[PDB]
């Protein structure tokens, strides 16, 4: 009994008639007679199974050694769960009926297939007098609403041929004669005869509604609910006290209505009765399947109904209701955490207290096959006395068995991983402290979760895939794992330390003999400059050891250390002073180097000599241990004597508000620097105890300095605000407050400055409170828009590739090329470091070798066979991702990717502090020769080059081929260096300011008629300004050559607002003259669900064509402002702008499909849909890594981009297609149909190309099932729409095998589930 | 809140992009909150309940 | 009685008390929370409270 | 004024009556949908002809018995308007009401 | 291990046994979750 | 989509109504205008919600009695858009009038 496919519909009511049983008319009460409710009453006796194991349902036949009896009483038989999807009530009850699918759910099934409008769908009930059914002689419409007494004139003139109904049964015996193919052809004719706005406007989608609904397959008379289902009280909870707060209320209700119903039929009672009992009975009926309907307000407590019959698929609107919960796991646990440090990064702990209880089944299957239990009873006898043969198998079953370790919040991917288990005496787990801070959790009460792996392939999945010893690299990040903090920096960093003036000085000696001369007497760890024997060890082969021996200068703790150091390592990464980034580079190297194995096993060495000798190191603070600076005092003094006469001058009259602002600023920050740089001078040289030189400078004996120098956790700020002043911070904006605070740790503070204090540390509470909705709520909607993937290619085979330029700013580069070299592999076109060659055939990984290739190569950036473009029309690839996680070993088929990419992204930005804090030149700091690309140079008759255009790029060979200096010139810039002149660096090349963007003119000549007005356009007190655009509101046209000359022998001349242009009429000016100097909780945001929303900028940018030549007219018009002169002009197409920046299109800036950013920021609708997919892609991204890089998180551009393609989807195609006209169309199954297209060779048959930005939150809660994005959505509207389109889902999702349950197609379970692609097709 | 007149920022929000507002309010100590509020068009409005 | 016993069981100003070290019987009796009926804009946090 | 912004401005109210007055049924969000169409009102004459001319809108509509029966114009129109309005706050806050759910 | 009666009756048959076998077919939860969809107007059948 | 444009269009009908007829009399004026005013509103549904959006016309009658009795607020619209041509028309007939006589000599 396998399953393939499922598809929800509304089924036949032949097989609901089939199934016609049940007695549920009268609500008598619950009896104790056969301790069950009896029959004809609350919980009536035909639905019932067996409440225990073998009965009959009165007392009666059908005993265990009896099968295949028809029941006398009722009709149930032996056998349990296939009787029960037969015996099921249906009765028929309430003939008007609920069409709920209408009311709750936003379209209408029953009511746009029948031309009826949403107001008579809300008023089906307390109807008048029946709608008049066609016939032979019926004069008004088929669905025409009367009232009582015009059906009462109806009746009495139409006489024969009049067949209807009382209730709202008669639209159902229209229904059961709807035969109809007519209807919905007439009105997909109608929608494609017109198209305007009274047809797009909830018309189209509904009229597409009845086209899928028409082709689907199904009857329309197949809606009709003959009958009420009743569920089977074995299926749902038993409740023998029976009612609290369940669905006894609404299930007595809707008995006793329809006993009342049953009766006055049977009576033949008036007609108005009978009508009130009909409509309470609907009101019970509708209220029973789905609660609300827009009306009937909750009044709380048992009097209102809670929980109805459909309220079980969703109880709760939360995160838990039947869409397969938390379910509590057995052979689990939680426990509390602590840290011990004497086991291996394999092994663990686990209390004694649980580790009883989480294996008795292997337990008991030990004894009862080492034959010293043989039963189960004497089992539990040797387990819960606690004999020494239980405590010997708890002994071998623990020491060989892979148990799973997690949190609660598990917002990593990092945080299930497997260890082994020890018996500790008490009660509580440690955590091994290489893992404690790869979970974000220190040790302040918080509970881990231990759950127990229960298979063969879950064990060996335990034991191969999740554990330490094979997450490394932090594909979360792409940056070291995990060195430790505080204890093995401090131990390696005091151990390493040189100093002079040690007992013994100057002895030579071998390599594991300082260890003898230590451990006894006579010898201090400090040891400096003493040359002793070492062992180094390299390679130059195929993993081949070079044995060498050499005399070097070293300590006595790095000699220690270089035997805990393996077999083949460099001695560079030695000599330093052993730091928190030397172990992390020196963990990098031999990481690189020797494998995994011996860099774990390295690692575990570095922990044991870290934990081992922290304790011989001995860290002390102390009352004497804070260095107070003696030159503390003085600075304070002056400080405030400066600011006490400044504040004098201030109050003199001379200075302003802003400007006493800025100078407390800077003089407050001088201020506490100074006391810095006092505290500094007076830290470093304190210690002068040294031999044969007697005035030394050596690293002093305070702690302080040395946790400040060892860079673990102390940075200069701390190191400032301990010893020094705390400084001035302010509560809302961090900003500095006038108000001085001279104060320190070491003296008394006062009240209002400690109240200041508290201000800061409220604030910054207050801050860091948002990370909690900030992180719980963006991963969910992350993972939710990735969740239909299944990587299934390898041979990706595209041509489009990727242009990597990096966001290379200034001399020293920011976010190198190393990063985007690995990782992802490139196209077939890439360059030797000699010229114009090849160096790939198309398949080749990048690491450090080719990295190196790529390095010394000249080129400036690189195609690489990548995502979204062509996607090989089977699945996502392998080349775009690469190597990322732990192995280097190309990720294949069969993973989920794209989880991975989706919990790598806000892994803790978590807003860390004050929403991260949210030149009048351009000075160079690289040489080299400036070359001006793309841009337009203008010969100024000064003598200088100024630079007329936006765009600038130059590509740098000096040292590496790769260019390090873009440096993008804003538009209307005066340069004064030449194209190709040597720069030096240090040197201003552009004299103007990068705030303000003005408009160099082209062309010499005559000033345009531009002609003044007193208080429009000139202020009086050359000087004389001709135009204002910003005062006035441009009547500006294209400047003549010399006289009148027209342009047109070799776009629209231009002045900014509110500036005094010091050109006036009649001057005669050359070309190329400046005009004049007129021209932070956005940044603090994540910016990460806003691009999700796909949200609009404030204004977007002006696009046009080829032809970009712009012009205005008057200044206002009866249509809105800048009636643009291109494109209108060769293709009829307009916009209408009301009110945007100034316009800054010019010659300069060439303008084609996919115009420059002109007036802000253009969404990335029209910039998808026009420039392209990569640009779009490319820009996103490098958005994101600029939010990134001001917060100070480093992330995986794979992981933003597979975010961004999954934000491609929803595109609307071209109209040339098969039932296809201006439709949101699926990318994926658009992209499907282009073998359909090609084969046929028809354009008309598909569309050609199509994208669209929407919303990736709209395409992560409307996917291509119904079972899956339905966790954050309303389950009853989907599922209404899944019935009436018919649509499957075909078992493929992630999120529908996480749901469902069967073999998952991301994994190891891939293949098996290609099993099944060996066991439908082909098999 | 104690009971009397307050006069909150309220900076625009919801029309404005960067429009100050001089606005009013008064809770009582039972029943409806009156509210003088203010107007880029320069109107006094009355929003009790 | 169906109206003071109600509001003296069931409230969100009446809850059970951390009976515990001699300063809470203290910090419980002297403390003060805006939070509850009357005078609370938005109940779970709020910038300018 | 467009269609756009000031259904943008509707919903807008609408979330803040709803984080001001914490609101979870719906039963208790319809009323709330009401209370906040007949609020965001504009008092411009030109902005009210404004939403009457910008697109998502009919000249039929389904209930007659909204629709007033007088000489002012413009009391017609508000009433269409609400009417309007209350179907598209609706319509766009059965999904607003799990997201507010959802956030906090 | 935490949604069948009879899956953690056969997980513990063998575990005790030393088999670690996996299941032969449906938890009945997700017949659970279609029961409590055909609550609805819709009737579901089966496909395979 | 704006109230100048349909403005313009009367303007042009009205400047053509006195070139053709040549009308120097100030009583005689009723059909030409009349016919003008008529002929100067759209045909179209959206285009009279269009010209309402505009500015240039308000809500406050001048006259009651050229109100008609429907239930089409189209109609009532049609009937605001016509009275305001009207007395722009009638306000400009004048002063076009006298262009047209100082045009000529």
């Amino acid at each position: 009994e396998e399953f393939d496919a499922i598809k929800i519909a509304l089924a036949s009511p032949d097989m609901i008639r089939s199934w016609s049983f049940g007695e549920v008319k009268k609500p008598e009460t619950i009896n104790y007679r056969t301790f069950k409710p009896e029959r004809d009453g609350l919980f009536c006796a035909r639905i019932f199974g067996p409440v225990k194991d073998y009965e009959c349902l009165c007392g009666k036949y059908k005993r265990l050694k009896h099968r295949g009896v028809i029941c006398e009483k009722c009709g149930v038989e032996v056998t349990q769960t296939k009787v029960r999807r037969e015996r099921m009530g249906h009765i028929e009850l309430a003939s008007p009926t609920a069409h709920i699918w209408f009311l709750k759910s936003l379209p209408s099934r029953i009511g746009l297939l029948l031309d009826m409008p949403l107001r008579d769908i809300e008023r089906v009930l307390y109807f008048e007098s029946y709608v008049v059914i066609e016939g032979g002689m019926t004069n008004l419409e088929r669905q025409q609403i009367l009232t009582e007494e015009q059906y009462l004139d109806a009746l009495e003139e139409f006489g024969d041929e009049f067949d209807a109904k009382m209730g709202a049964e008669a639209i159902q015996a229209l229904l059961k004669s709807m035969d109809l193919e007519q209807e919905c052809e007439q009105l997909r004719e109608e929608l494609n005869e017109t198209n305007s706005e009274t047809k797009r406007k909830k018309l189209t989608k509904r009229i597409k509604l009845l086209e899928a609904f028409v082709q689907s397959g199904n009857k329309p008379e197949w809606m009709i609910l003959t009958v009420l289902p009743v569920l089977p009280p074995d299926l749902r909870p038993l409740v023998p006290r029976f009612a609290t707060s369940d669905l006894n209320d609404l299930y007595r209700r809707v008995i006793n209505r329809n006993n009342r119903l049953k009766r006055l039929l049977d009576l033949a009672a008036p007609d108005i009765i009978v009508r009130n009992e009909k409509r309470m009975l609907q009101e019970a009926v509708d209220a029973l399947l789905d609660n609300g309907r827009r009306g009937r307000a909750i009044t709380g407590s048992n009097k209102r109904p809670l929980k109805s019959l459909a309220d079980m698929i969703k109880g709760k609107q939360g995160r838990f209701r039947q869409n397969l919960l938390g379910k509590r796991v057995d052979y689990s646990g939680r426990s509390v955490i602590t840290v011990g440090p004497y086991l291996r990064l394999h092994q663990c702990g686990l209390p004694k207290k649980m580790a009883l209880e989480l294996f008795k089944p292997f337990i008991y299957g030990k004894l009862e096959l080492r034959g010293l239990a043989t039963t189960i009873k004497a089992a539990k006898k040797m387990v819960e006395r606690e004999e020494a043969v239980v405590w010997d198998i708890l002994d071998e079953v623990i020491r060989e068995h892979p148990v799973l370790l997690n949190r609660a919040p598990t917002l990593h991917r990092l945080g299930i991983q497997a260890f082994e288990p020890v018996l500790i005496e008490g009660k509580a787990i440690q955590l091994h402290p290489l893992v404690c801070a790869a979970y974000n959790a220190d040790f302040d009460g918080d509970q881990m979760a231990v759950h127990v792996p229960l298979t063969l392939e879950a064990q060996l999945e335990a034991r191969a895939l999740m554990m330490s010893t094979n997450n490394i690299l932090s594909p979360a990040n792409g940056e070291p794992i995990i060195v430790p903090s505080q204890d093995v920096v401090l131990g390696l960093y005091y151990m390493t330390r040189d100093c002079v003036n040690a007992k013994g000085e100057g002895m030579v000696l071998t390599g594991p003999k300082e260890a003898e001369r230590l451990y006894r007497s006579g010898l201090a760890s400090l040891h400096a400059r003493v040359k002793v024997r070492i062992t180094e060890y390299e390679k130059d082969a195929n993993g081949e050891l070079v044995a060498k021996t050499s005399l070097k200068d070293t300590t006595v703790g790095r000699a220690i250390l270089w035997m805990i150091v393996p077999k083949g390592l460099p001695y560079s990464i030695v000599n330093q002073a052993l730091g928190k980034k030397a172990i992390s580079k020196m963990l990098n190297t031999c990481y690189r180097i020797l494998g995994l194995k011996p860099t774990v096993i390295f690692a575990d060495q570095i922990m044991y000599t870290g934990f081992a000798y922290a304790a011989r190191s001995g860290a002390s603070v102390g009352i004497d241990d804070m260095v107070i600076p003696e030159k503390k005092h003085e600075i304070i003094s002056e400080a405030e004597a400066e600011v006490a006469e400044i504040q004098e001058q201030f109050q003199s009259g001379l200075v302003t508000a802003g400007e006493r602002y800025n100078k407390v600023i800077d003089i407050w920050a001088a201020a506490n620097d100074r006391v810095s740089k006092a505290m500094m001078d007076n830290l470093q040289t304190e210690t002068v105890i040294n031999r044969d030189g007697q005035e030394e400078k050596q690293v002093s004996f305070n702690s302080i300095y040395m946790m400040a120098d060892s860079g673990a956790r102390g940075s200069a700020a701390q190191i400032r605000q301990l010893a020094g002043m705390r400084g001035l911070m302010a509560k809302p904006d961090g900003s500095i407050i006038e108000t001085p605070i001279t104060a320190n740790f070491r003296e008394g503070l006062n009240v209002l400055q400690y109240f200041i204090s508290t201000h800061g540390a409220r604030k910054g509470l207050a801050d860091t409170a948002l990370k909690t909705a900030n992180s719980g709520y963006l991963t969910r909607r992350l993972v939710d828009v990735a969740q239909d993937l299944v990587v299934t290619e390898d041979d990706c085979g595209t041509h489009e590739g990727i242009m990597m330029t990096p966001v290379i700013e200034g001399g020293d580069v920011k976010e190198p090329l190393r990063d985007r070299v690995l990782g992802r592999v490139t196209a077939e076109d890439v360059l030797k470091p000699g010229t114009a060659d090849i160096l790939v055939p198309r398949n080749t990984l990048l690491h450090e070798q080719w990295c190196d290739l790529l390095e010394e190569n000249s080129v400036d950036a690189v195609k690489v066979r990548s995502v979204v473009s062509c996607d090989t029309d089977f699945g996502v690839c392998a080349h775009c991702y690469g190597r990322d996680l732990a192995r280097g070993h190309i990720i294949n088929k069969g993973e989920a990717i794209g989880v991975i990419a989706a919990q790598s992204i806000g892994e803790p930005g978590t807003q860390l502090t004050m929403r991260t804090f949210h030149e009048s030149s351009i000075q160079v700091k690289n040489k080299g020769s400036i070359k001006l690309s793309n841009v337009k140079s203008v010969v100024n008759s000064s003598g200088k080059l100024v630079i007329t255009s936006r765009n600038t790029e130059l590509k740098l060979i000096d040292e590496f081929g790769r260019t390090k200096e873009s440096y993008k010139v804003p538009y209307g810039a005066v340069l004064a260096k030449g194209d190709g002149e040597q720069v030096a660096g240090g040197e201003t090349v552009a004299n103007w300011d990068p705030h303000t963007m003005p408009v160099i003119t082209e062309v010499s000549g005559f000033v345009r008629f531009t002609d003044m007005i007193d208080g429009q356009t000139i202020t009086r007190q050359s000087s004389l300004v001709v135009l204002d655009s910003a005062e006035r509101t441009r009547p500006a046209l294209k400047i003549v050559d010399a006289q009148g000359n027209d342009v047109l022998i070799p776009a629209q001349y231009f002045l900014p607002g509110k500036a005094i242009v010091q050109l006036e009429d009649g001057v005669q000016i050359s070309s190329g003259d400046t005009l004049a100097r007129i021209p932070d909780i956005t940044g603090g945001l994540p910016r990460v669900a806003d691009l999700f929303e796909a949200r609009r900028p404030k204004e977007p940018a002006i696009l046009a064509e080829i032809s970009g030549i712009v012009s205005f007219g008057k200044e206002t018009k009866g249509k809105r402002r800048l009636v643009i002169t291109p494109v209108d002009g060769s293709d009829p197409y307009e916009e209408m702008i009301p009110k945007w920046r100034q316009l800054n299109v010019f010659e300069g800036e060439r303008v084609e499909r996919g115009d420059v950013i002109s007036d802000g920021p253009e969404a990335p609708h029209d910039i998808l849909r026009l420039r392209g997919v990569h640009a779009v892609t490319r820009y996103i991204v490098n958005e994101v890594q600029d939010v990134y890089r001001l917060q100070g998180v480093k992330i995986n551009d794979k992981h933003i981009e597979v975010i961004v393609r999954q934000m491609l989807r929803k595109a609307t195609i071209v109209n040339a297609g098969s039932s296809d006209f201006l439709e949101g169309e699926q990318v994926e199954y658009s992209r499907v149909k282009i073998a359909n297209r090609e084969l046929e060779a028809n354009g008309k048959v598909g569309a050609t190309y199509s994208r669209d930005l929407l919303g990736i939150t709209k395409a992560s809660l409307a996917t291509e099932s119904f079972i899956s994005a339905a966790s954050f959505q309303e389950t009853t509207r989907v599922l209404t729409e899944a019935a009436v389109a018919g649509k499957r889902d075909e078992l493929r999702g992630l999120k529908e095998n996480v749901i469902v349950g069967r073999l998952i197609p991301a994994g190891t379970g891939y293949a098996y589930h290609q099993d099944r692609m060996r066991r439908r097709a082909a098999g | 809140r104690s009971p009397g007149v307050f006069f909150d920022s309220d900076k625009g929000k919801t029309h404005s992009s960067g429009k100050v507002l001089y606005n009013a309010r008064i809770i009582p100590y039972r029943g409806s909150w009156l509210d003088f509020e203010f107007d880029p068009k320069d109107n006094l409005f009355v929003r009790i309940d | 009685s169906a109206a003071v016993k109600e509001f003296f069981g069931s409230s969100q100003l009446s809850q059970f008390m951390d009976q515990n070290n001699p300063l809470s019987e203290i910090t419980h009796k002297r403390r003060i929370s805006a939070l509850g009926p009357g005078g609370l804009t938005r109940e779970r946090a709020g910038f300018e409270v | 004024m467009t269609y756009n912004n000031v259904f943008d401005h509707a919903y807008e109210m609408l979330k803040e009556n709803i984080r001001y007055d914490d609101i979870r049924d719906t039963d208790d969000l319809h009323d709330a949908i009401h209370m906040a169409a007949d609020n965001a009102v504009p008092h411009y004459y030109a902005d009210i002809f404004s939403v009457m001319a910008s697109e998502g809108i009919d000249l039929e509509f389904e209930d007659s018995g909204l629709m007033p029966d007088t000489k002012d114009v413009i009391r017609i129109l508000q009433a269409r308007i609400y009417e309007q309005l209350t179907i598209d706050l609706w319509e766009d806050a059965e999904d607003l009401l799990n997201e507010y759910l959802e956030e906090v | 291990k935490s949604d069948d009666v009879n899956g953690r009756t056969k997980m513990y048959k063998n575990i005790v046994d030393g088999n670690h076998q996996m299941e032969p077919g449906m938890p009945e939860s997700f017949n659970v979750l279609l029961k409590e969809i055909r609550s609805l107007g819709i009737n579901i059948e089966l496909e395979d």
